[PDB]
């Protein structure tokens, strides 16, 4: 009876929850990168001239 | 020269900020949508034009609205052409060099937001927002558009709101 704590996960179900919990936050990460990259953009716009 | 300058301003629709009585800045036409600094509180002294609603825009401290067509018909003329030499304004003279606008001591203070700058064919070339100490001179804080249309703010370190 054991019973480790990372155990009672079920492979394919559990990789969906991966996805599930932390891909959002993947999603979050590279719409924060394009943010980062648009304002960049608008700042060597703005001084170009 | 500055007699005509304050004769084009005059004829041109242009109207003073007015709060209980006290003119704490101006406000302009320009390509045919107004424009107000933000900072500067108080409604234009145009009941048509109050009318108008503003939008924000904070990074500039600047405001902007829309102009009826009708009333589009007779606004100030921009030009990008800036080359470096002397414009005038209201009060004078203004020397453009290194980029910038000065203007000598004493000219310029607090209310004074929102008066255009006009080059020799009366065209606009910047607006005054602000303005800090320069000893001799002083240095106004002012934006100004290239032929690409980007939008630049010159802000002096430690500008006041003038």
């Amino acid at each position: 009876h054991a019973q480790t704590f990372t155990a009672a996960v079920s492979k394919t179900a559990w990789t969906w929850l991966t996805s599930l919990l932390g891909g959002s936050a993947v999603i979050i990460i590279i719409g924060l990168v394009l943010a980062t990259i648009v304002a960049m953009y608008v700042l060597t716009n703005q001084k170009h001239n | 020269k500055r007699q005509r300058m304050v004769m084009k301003l005059e004829s041109d629709k242009t109207f003073p900020i007015m709060l209980e009585g006290k003119i704490n800045g101006y406000a302009c036409v320009v390509g045919g949508k107004l424009f107000r600094p933000m900072h500067v509180e108080g409604k234009i002294d145009n009941d048509v034009l109050a009318a108008l609603k503003t939008k924000k825009a904070s990074k500039y401290d600047l405001e902007y609205a829309d102009v009826p067509q009708n009333m589009r018909a007779d606004t100030f003329k921009y030009t990008h052409e800036k080359p470096q030499g002397y414009y005038s304004w209201h009060h004078g003279a203004v020397q453009y060099e290194n980029g910038r606008f000065t203007v000598p001591k004493g000219v310029g203070a607090k209310g004074d937001s929102g008066r255009p700058i006009l080059d020799n064919q009366g065209r606009v070339v910047a607006i005054v927002l602000g303005g800090v100490n320069e000893g001799s001179r002083t240095a106004l804080s002012v934006v100004m558009w290239n032929e690409k249309g980007v939008t630049v703010k010159y802000t002096p370190e430690n500008c006041e709101q003038w």
